[PDB]
């Protein structure tokens, strides 16, 4: 299944004291029915802030179970048996009860007092305490279990817990947020009389969990973390005041095999192209990323707004990362964009590594897909999968090209609309789509628009892949150059066609085959065929080569034109 | 021939990846099966180094126990469980239409398969569902036999040597031996065990004696037709024993265990009595435990003297297929002697390799795509390859190995040990015209009989360029001629330096 | 592929020693691999909370799987009888489909213990007795042996009980977005499989199964109502069977896929294609004008790769005729074996807005699918009419265009 | 809820004699040859003693196969010959009239401490059944004459059609389907598969013969039509038309 799915419930913050482990923060406080199927100042002024991020669900009078019980248990039974012995502690705690895996890196500290190695209650906790564990409760399918938690474990829950041992190594965080909500929680039970004012169980939860999150930090990324994985998104975690930290689950929307919808199902406006971001990741554990143009999948003031909670101050990265986002365009190679670094900063340079390191970290974050650079003189179709059906992207009430339409009308209104746009692309043959401009007045909205287009997944490109072809005549011919060193009728529909699949990869009658091809032709062809022949093997696009070998498009022309009947055309994606 | 074998009477140790469960061997001694939940892998004994051949079929559930057939009319069979119904192979047609016909009796799974050794063509087949089916090759449509325990899953099943209509079968901790005159109803029962019984087996020689293993460490041996209860000897050992067999020559039994021990077959001299296990010789290594063990029979064809000699093929769970020699030693301790005069001529069996792919309007003749190129670069060739060890380097085979585990940027074309056959490419600088760029070659490499032992060297043959002129051929064949001759003077392996060389990597001397 | 047991044991609680291990098969094995009785001992007998429940953890390189089971009377000393049949596995695996088999074997055991105490009475001791008011080790031995080895077990441990686990793999569900302008195929004959256990919808389903019926033609065919026939449909999906497809026509849009390649690099699907697209004689469809002895595998990839995104099909016939009638080739098979080796695809028309009088029932409907910007084909399929009354009907109800996606 | 009911388990067995494979059944009719066992497992026996109920019903279901399959052979031996109904053949309704054979008459002897005489049928099908005509008519006009509930309880998943269902022919040999108003149907208990395919499920057909036979059926001329372009409308034109 490609359809992203995190199946997370809720969060733990268990801690071990030397008076037993407890229960301090478990952010949904929602029942196992709903989800298996000076008083209010500064909580008021972070509400209307924003700094309070809290789902209302989850507290309403329908979806709310009590504080001390989490799924048909007690708090001090989970805070029992997520609490393991030190042999089973800085591991692994993959723990799965029925159809609820309790998952999470427990952190013990070592024989001696030492977290890592390289108020007068907070201090007296900070002392006292042992062991902390960030809990996870996942339910997911039988068929997808050790896909979900060990993805899960893999991208969210080690790395936190990392941060979480290493901020509590250094000074002392865990202790003292712990400390903090516990404060809060006796000051909010016993004391503070507006939260016995308020009449119903969940809205009192929702006092306290407000009252919780204005006062705690880790509480609030906890929160945050609940609220943004199970929503697919980013989520960005304040911890200690001075590090951020970036958690998701990556989404596989980008396709080459054209998966079938019809039974597998697949994210509407998936990225159906043969040129993929994940072969560039997976290289950096041939193509240079340099000769291909980054695509912002956002408005650029959004993706810096969004840049602006990757980092608490402005450092280094995220100054460059923001020039080169207001300075990008989708139509220039990054090779082009060397000089944005070298106006910021005093082949194998370092601001070529540092501009591949700012496309990666775009390109991961779901900011800008990686693209070749377009222009008019490509070959552009409607993808299969374009997001026309569907209320929504996940559907499985509007359809989502109406709302693009309308999207296209507000962004672009001067040039005709969505239907009337896609349907010029799609009813005739695909031609280039400079073939669709009218005038040169309108080519740079119109590559705008494109860029949109390709942005939303609704248009992907169509290359080009050249296999080369012998005939009959050949194979006679270099049978004649052999023999230096039926009968009867001659049918002309009868042509012993012999495809060969891998012209580098070829014995020495096969590349005669191929050499005595170009028998004829002037010198510049048989410069470009024979800088070109390695290429014609059915899988390299042939606009890839013409960026990578640097020859004219009229060359590429004139050389399929010259051999027109030894070139087979693949146009695919 | 089989007295031509290059692997009888040396201990060699193959490599068969792929879990494993059951294991047969060819009677005339060429041929291994072995059965996993993917299919079939036939392996030849005198050619380890070749690849097995492999036939496809996929099952969820493990197989049980696999069996070459005896019939010396039909080597070409091979029956092994599928679950719940028994797959007669045919070695003659391809490799993914190699199922003939399949049995389709029984309700659950298939438990244990063995063949009448005096009716060659009479199968029978012993399952979970408490039934043991008795079937025929010549109409594979209904079992001309049923019989039942009714309590307790069937462990195995085995015919009698001389009486021909006569078999036993194991449900528990009770065994059965049924007649096909009768049917249904047994002959005897013989309950002395304890725990279950793991495996059955009969005297070759004797009319009417029957061994079995147990779990509680009990071998009981027994002759029904005195006494059904008790047994005429008990062999105690330390740990369970999974199969106990009888010695095909001499008198003696041969047993393994399931766990316990040392991993190892113990054998015993058979030359109401209570005792304890004395084996004779010891098969150790193994690390982990053991599947089956088979013999491998070798003999004389026309002859009329028991002259053969006998090896012993282990397969274990740690993906080892170990070989092992029996010396002569085993042959005096144990009651085996050459017979002067033999009543009957010994059994012959056609000595074929069921391992090399088998050749199979009108189509107009044309040759729609190069072969070249839609060739799969062979990697399973080298491991398999770096899996074999016969007795730093030993043979051939261990060279191509080291070699294609050092380079993995030169692609093997064709690999051929057996034929001394060794095609491979490479890219090199060997340009006249530019130093910088490299050149595709197809390099083959030709073996003389003795390749280290002697001064004579490998003789390169390199296919024709045009971007290869003849002056940088003559250099490349010059020097290679020149490494060989020189490094073959202190018997040495020159396959490394050579191919160092045309890489272009350095220089040795 | 169904994995190995590692190590089988049976845990009990003494009311004096604690929980224990009373029997392992094989001996000595946790030992020697390195597990230890004595920190995951408080999951294996559990307090009376975690009970009759599938206990799942890892430890270190193992993963564990067991359901631990605790009986109350007051026949037994301290008012419990705590035991564990624990099997353990290692982590790398999917330990999913031996969770039932676990399951229903502590189930039975609990059940067993409930009615004759068959568990408390074979330990030999009365201290697990109040006092005031069958071999378990070769059980084990049989069990992993058995289910190493054959995947199956009938084990028996009394005169009428029987340890009966069959290991069966876990399949995926079935799709949910299957409609009634889908085709679905059969890669499987499914003549041979029916038998007497069959639902009757799907007895009469399989009989309109050919690649060129519509889900709602086999409905009307077999008088089924669409929805039981969507579930059969999917049932067969669930077994691996049967494939969905597109509705062939000569208004298609027809277009190679990015497995063009395939025709080449599989040496088997080329050789069929010459056999698989031929008409058996020479047919007279093969003889008509366009207005009024096999083929060769090289014409038959120029015939795939001539398809282009906007080429309707009667345009590529009309353009490409004389090809198709001097070789033989029957179009329907043609196009029918590149979408069944997933070579080509089709790109879908749809009719987004911006005669006879037909029936309130249709305009009302045609106006749903209209607001949903559904597909051509799923309009013709609910109005039982083709493209042409569909696009004259739309014309006059607007303006509108058709997008080849 | 301390009841003090009065158990009687009984078997019903039904065998089939003769050796025609069951996918060569119609659907709808009877079995020809047949042979009906009956095996008593417990009499009247109250339900404080059902531990021993309980260890009877195993010990006699584990010692079921052997008193069946297993036939007594006048030369001397056994053969185990004899293959058990399918629940679809079996015989359904000889077990419901076999059931009202204790409330017939309605003077019977009394039973002085309990009064009903609920009857409950467990079966391994999921509520089809194959009937015939005139004994369906029969067991009705029995059923609506006489003091008992007969709730059958199916162990398999409740299927997509209507449960109970009856195939039957009638005296023109015709498929009819009938819903009776005598018994009431309980099951024992993402996607759940409510469809048994026996022979996919447990892979009881092998690679080499499940491949397919009938292909996609070539194209037709009709006879009307000169030119291609003619049979492309014609065929575009005859698409979605339903015969």
């Amino acid at each position: 299944e490609c359809l992203p799915n995190s199946c997370l419930l809720g969060v733990h913050l268990v801690i071990s004291t030397h008076s037993g482990p407890q229960i301090v923060y478990h952010y949904p406080p929602s029942n196992t029915a709903f989800l298996t199927n000076e008083e209010d100042m500064e909580v008021s002024a972070m509400l209307q802030d924003g700094k309070i991020s809290m789902n209302e669900i989850f507290f309403e009078e329908e979806n709310f179970q009590d504080i001390n019980k989490i799924l048909e248990f007690d708090n001090d039974f989970v805070a029992e048996f997520c609490s393991p012995e030190r042999e089973m502690c800085n591991t692994r705690f993959e723990f799965t009860v029925d159809n609820f895996c309790f998952l999470g890196l427990p952190i013990h500290v070592d024989s001696q007092g030492r977290w890592r190695k390289s108020e007068r209650e907070k201090e007296d906790l900070g002392k006292n305490m042992n062991m902390f564990h960030v809990c996870f409760v996942m339910n997911p399918h039988l068929i997808e279990y050790n896909k979900r938690i060990d993805d899960m474990y893999q991208f969210v829950v080690t790395r936190l817990s990392l941060l979480l041992r290493y901020v509590q190594s250094k000074t002392s965080y865990i202790s003292s947020e712990c400390h903090i909500i516990l404060k809060e929680k006796e000051r909010v039970l016993k004391h503070s009389k507006t939260y016995q004012s308020i009449r119903g169980a969940g809205n009192k939860g929702k006092y306290l969990y407000q009252r919780i999150l204005a006062k705690s930090s880790l509480a609030r990324a906890l929160t945050e973390c609940v609220d943004k994985i199970q929503r697919n998104e980013i989520a960005c975690l304040e911890i200690n005041d001075d590090k951020v930290i970036s958690l998701q689950i990556p989404i596989q929307n980008e396709f080459e095999k054209m998966p079938n919808f019809k039974l597998q199902p697949v994210l509407r406006g998936s990225y159906l192209t043969s040129i993929l971001n994940m072969k560039f990741l997976e290289k950096s554990s041939n193509d240079d990323l340099l000769n291909y143009a980054l695509l912002l999948l956002d408005e650029p003031n959004n993706i810096i707004s969004s840049l602006e909670t990757f980092s608490y101050q402005d450092d280094i990265g995220t100054i460059i990362l923001k020039h080169l986002v207001r300075n990008i365009q989708p139509n220039i190679p990054l090779r082009s964009y060397r000089y944005l670094i070298t106006d910021l900063l005093d082949t194998n340079s370092l601001e070529s590594s540092i501009l591949r390191s700012c496309a990666l970290h775009l390109m991961y974050w779901r900011h800008a897909r990686i693209v070749i650079p377009l222009s008019s003189k490509y070959t552009y179709i409607v993808s299969p999968l374009a997001p026309i059906q569907g209320y929504t992207i996940d559907d499985y009430r509007v359809p989502l090209i109406y709302q693009n339409s309308m999207l296209f009308r507000s962004k672009f209104p001067s040039l005709p609309s969505l239907p009337i746009f896609l349907s010029l692309l799609s009813t005739d043959k695909p031609q280039a789509y400079s073939n669709i401009i009218p005038s040169r007045e309108h080519k740079p909205v119109y590559l705008n628009a494109l860029a949109w287009l390709i942005q939303y997944g609704y248009v992907t490109q169509l290359l080009t892949f050249i296999n080369i072809r012998v005939d009959k005549h050949i194979k006679m011919a270099v049978d004649e150059d052999l023999e230096k060193e039926f009968e009867y009728d001659d049918p002309e529909m009868q042509h012993d066609y012999t495809i060969i699949l891998e012209p580098e990869r070829a014995t020495a009658i096969e590349k005669r085959w191929l050499y005595r091809c170009i028998y004829g032709q002037p010198s510049d062809i048989q410069i470009l065929f024979n800088k070109l022949l390695k290429y014609f093997n059915g899988k390299v696009p042939m606009e890839l080569v013409i960026i990578k070998e640097e020859i004219s498009r009229h060359d590429l022309k004139k050389l399929l034109n010259a051999l027109d009947k030894y070139l087979i055309e693949i146009h695919h994606w | 021939g089989p007295y031509n074998s290059p692997t009888f009477g040396k201990s060699l140790s193959l490599k068969v990846d792929g879990g494993f469960n059951a294991v047969s061997i060819n009677p005339s001694g060429r041929d291994i099966v072995l059965a996993s939940r993917q299919g079939l892998y036939i392996i030849d004994l005198d050619d380890p180094f070749t690849p097995p051949r492999w036939l496809h079929h996929i099952t969820p559930w493990q197989v049980a126990d696999v069996q070459w057939s005896p019939h010396p009319a039909k080597p070409y069979w091979i029956v092994s469980t599928s679950n719940q119904k028994a797959i007669i192979w045919n070695l003659a047609k391809s490799s993914s239409n190699a199922i003939e016909f399949v049995l389709h009796g029984h309700s659950r799974a298939i438990t244990d398969i063995n063949f009448n050794p005096q009716h060659p063509d009479v199968l029978a087949t012993c399952s979970v569902d408490t039934y043991v089916h008795a079937w025929d090759m010549r109409s594979p449509h209904r079992p001309f036999y049923s019989t039942s325990s009714w309590r307790s899953a069937a462990s195995q099943v085995k015919w009698n040597y001389k009486d021909p209509n006569v078999l036993a079968s194991s449900h528990g901790n009770d065994i059965f031996v049924w007649d096909l005159r009768k049917g249904s109803t047994p002959l005897c029962s013989l309950k002395g065990h304890v725990s279950s019984v793991n495996s059955i087996d009969f005297n070759r020689f004797k009319y009417s004696e029957i061994m079995s293993s147990s779990n509680d460490g009990t071998v009981k041996f027994w002759d029904y037709s005195k006494s059904t209860t008790e047994s005429k000897r008990t062999v105690t050992t330390n740990f369970p024993i999974w199969r106990g067999r009888y010695l095909p020559f001499g008198e003696g039994y041969c047993i393994m265990p399931m766990v316990g021990g040392n991993n190892a077959v113990y054998l015993i001299n058979l030359c109401n009595k209570k005792t304890k296990l004395q084996p004779i010789y010891a098969f150790k290594g193994h690390s982990d435990r053991v599947i089956d063990f088979l013999w491998r029979s070798r003999h004389t064809c026309d002859g009329d003297y028991d002259d053969r000699e006998f090896q012993l093929v282990t397969w274990s769970k740690d993906c080892d297929l170990k070989l092992w020699p029996i010396s002569d030693s085993i042959y005096g301790k144990v009651n085996f002697d050459r017979g002067k005069r033999l009543e009957e001529k010994l059994p012959d069996y056609d000595y074929c390799s069921y391992n090399k792919e088998p050749e199979n309007f009108r189509r107009l003749r044309e040759n729609f795509v190069t072969t070249s190129g839609l060739k799969k670069n062979k990697t399973n060739h080298i491991t398999w390859l770096s899996g074999i060890r016969m007795n730093k380097i030993q043979n051939l085979g261990e060279e191509v190995s080291a070699i294609g585990h050092k380079f993995p940027k030169v692609v093997f074309e064709k690999i051929s040990v057996s034929t001394r056959e060794l095609c491979l490419t490479l890219n090199g600088p060997w340009s006249e015209e530019n130093p910088d760029d490299y050149i595709f070659l197809r390099i083959s490499i030709n073996f003389p009989l003795n390749y280290p032992n002697k001064g004579d060297p490998p003789k390169f043959t390199i296919e024709e360029n045009s971007n290869l002129t003849m002056s940088k051929r003559q250099e490349i064949l010059s020097n290679l001629a020149t490494i060989g001759q020189k490094y073959t003077d202190s018997n040495l392996y020159c396959l490394e330096p050579c191919i160092r060389f045309v890489l272009g990597e350095k220089v040795s001397l | 592929g169904f994995v190995p047991i590692h190590t089988i044991f049976y845990s009990v609680f003494h009311p004096t020693e604690g929980s224990k291990i009373k029997y392992e098969f094989p001996p000595n094995n946790l030992k020697n691999h390195g597990i230890n009785f004595n920190t995951f001992k408080n999951y294996i007998i559990p307090k009376p909370i975690l009970c009759h429940k599938l206990i799942t953890f890892k430890y270190g390189t193992y993963r564990i799987v067991c359901y631990p089971v605790t009986i109350n009377s007051p026949i037994y000393a301290r008012n419990f009888f705590s035991f564990n049949f624990v099997f353990v596995f290692p982590y790398d695996c999917e330990t999913s489909p031996y969770e039932p088999a676990i399951t229903r074997l502590g189930k039975m055991f609990k059940v067993l213990e409930e009615q004759n105490q068959l568990l408390s009475k074979s330990e030999r001791d009365p201290v697990f007795f109040d006092l005031k008011v069958f071999s378990i080790q070769d059980l084990l031995m049989r069990i992993f042996q058995d289910l190493n080895n054959y995947s199956e077990c009938l084990i028996p441990i009394d005169e009428g009980n029987a340890v009966d686990i069959k290991i069966f793999p876990l399949l995926r569900p079935p799709t949910t977005c299957v409609s009634l302008e889908d085709v679905p195929l059969s890669s499987v004959n499914l003549k041979k499989i029916i038998d007497v256990n069959w639902d009757p919808t799907m007895m009469s389903i399989v009989p309109y199964i050919d690649g060129l019926n519509s889900i709602a033609k086999i409905s009307k065919l077999s008088n089924s109502d669409p929805g039981l026939v969507i579930e059969c449909i999917r049932h067969l999906i669930y077994y691996k069977c049967v494939t969905l497809s597109d509705i062939f026509q000569f208004s298609n849009i027809y277009a190679p896929s990015s497995l063009i390649r395939n025709f080449l690099t599989d040496p088997l699907m080329a050789s069929d294609c010459q056999s698989y697209v031929t008409f058996p004689e020479v047919s007279k469809i093969s003889n008509l004008p366009l207005n009024k002895f096999l083929p060769t595998r090289s014409c038959l990839f120029d015939l795939y790769r001539s398809l282009s995104q906007g080429q309707t099909l009667k345009t590529w016939y009309e353009s490409k005729y004389m090809i198709l009638k001097e070789n033989n080739i029957d179009i329907r098979r043609f196009i029918t074996f590149g979408l069944e080796k997933r070579i080509i695809y089709r790109c879908y028309s749809f009719p987004v807005m911006i005669m006879p009088k037909l029936s309130d029932e249709e305009e009302g409907i045609l106006e749903e699918s209209i607001r949903n910007a559904e597909t051509f084909d799923k309009i013709c399929v609910l109005l039982s009419k083709p493209k042409l009354e569909v696009e004259s009907y739309l014309n006059e109800l607007g303006e509108f265009k058709v997008i080849n996606s | 809820v301390d009841t003090h009911h009065t158990i009687t388990i009984a078997f019903a067995i039904s065998m089939d004699l003769s050796d025609t494979s069951f996918k060569d059944l119609t659907p709808g009719e009877s079995l020809k040859n047949s042979q009906d066992y009956f095996r008593i497992v417990v009499d009247q026996v109250s339900i404080i003693h059902w531990v021993d109920i309980m260890e009877t019903l195993r010990e006699e279901f584990m010692e079921i196969r052997k008193d069946l399959l297993n036939k007594q052979t006048d030369k001397g031996y056994s053969v185990a010959n004899g293959r058990f109904s399918p629940v679809i053949k079996s015989n359904f309704l000889e077990l419901v009239n076999f059931a009202t054979t204790i409330l017939t008459d309605p003077f019977k002897q009394l039973d002085l401490r309990h009064t009903t005489t609920h009857v409950m049928i467990i079966s391994p099908g999921s509520g089809l059944f194959d009937v015939d005509y005139s004994l369906l008519r029969l067991t009705g006009k029995k059923l609506l004459s006489l003091e008992m509930t007969m709730d059958l309880i199916c162990l398999s998943k409740a299927p997509l059609h209507i449960v109970p269902l009856f195939r039957y022919r009638d005296f023109e040999n015709k498929l009819h389907h009938c819903v009776p108003l005598w018994l009431s149907v309980f099951f024992w208990n993402e996607w759940t598969p409510r469809c048994k395919i026996y022979d996919l499920q447990m892979m009881g057909i092998t690679e080499n013969e499940l491949i397919r036979e009938v292909d996609v059926e070539y194209l037709q001329l009709n006879k009307k039509v000169k030119s291609l372009s003619e049979f492309m409308n014609d065929y575009d034109k005859n698409a979605f038309e339903v015969k």
